[PDB]
């Protein structure tokens, strides 16, 4: 089966921080990378398909980058609202694989 | 305009089987493999397995391989996934979904708490 390896699984950051998750393939799935918002207790939500396209409706503070073994989700501008757990989500082969999360902890500066 | 409805809450003894049922509407049901996810409290979101509603194949995570069984009733475009062998660490949301090939839309949830 494929591997999704997802790194940070947790991180704390404070708003207007850029943050930036990784996932790493075991094998080749070309651009076949998904990235999810999960607050728990709603069904995750698609944020960016195909490794770099950004959903309709999704804020432009998303982006996806890479292809092949190595994918990046960055958020440029940390806000309260992004107080979630983002996966990616492979899609070359069934079964299909999440990465083992990013759990995103929002801190004060204040 | 697919729309995919779940059961509701389940409260279930450890060793316990549930069942757990999803029904679509707005697509043609047996035309797209439907799946199954969890997420439990403190974890990561998993993914469980697929059943092909046109035959009734089905293909489960390695994890649930023996303990899950998908199945289907096409008079009434429902899923169901039977979960057997239940232990505290199956007390989770279970998400049904679907796509042409992907997890494109998804049910609201059924939440399944597994108490001794």
């Amino acid at each position: 089966d494929i591997v999704m390896t997802q790194s940070p699984s947790s991180l704390s950051a404070s708003v207007g921080d850029r943050v930036t998750i990784t996932c790493r393939a075991s094998q080749n799935i070309n651009n076949y990378l998904h990235w999810y918002q999960h607050e728990p207790g709603k069904a995750p939500k698609l944020l960016i398909y195909a490794a770099s396209n950004l959903q309709g409706g999704v804020t432009s503070r998303f982006s996806g980058s890479g292809s092949g073994t190595d994918f990046t989700l960055t958020i440029s501008t940390l806000q309260p609202e992004d107080f979630a757990t983002y996966y990616c989500l492979q899609t070359h082969a069934y079964p299909l694989t999440f990465g083992g999360g990013t759990k995103v902890d929002i801190k004060r500066a204040a | 305009q697919v729309q995919l409805v779940q059961s509701g809450a389940e409260v279930k003894k450890p060793g316990a089987s549930v069942k757990v049922s999803c029904k679509a509407s707005g697509y043609t049901f047996t035309g797209n493999y439907m799946h199954w996810v969890r997420q439990a409290p403190g974890q990561g979101l998993e993914y469980m397995g697929w059943i092909n509603p046109k035959s009734g194949d089905t293909n489960y995570a390695q994890k649930f391989q023996g303990r899950v069984t998908m199945t289907r009733d096409t008079s009434i475009s429902t899923v169901y996934m039977e979960v057997r062998r239940l232990r505290s660490d199956d007390t989770a949301v279970y998400y049904c979904a679907t796509g042409w090939w992907g997890m494109d839309v998804w049910g609201q949830g059924t939440l399944v708490t597994v108490s001794s």
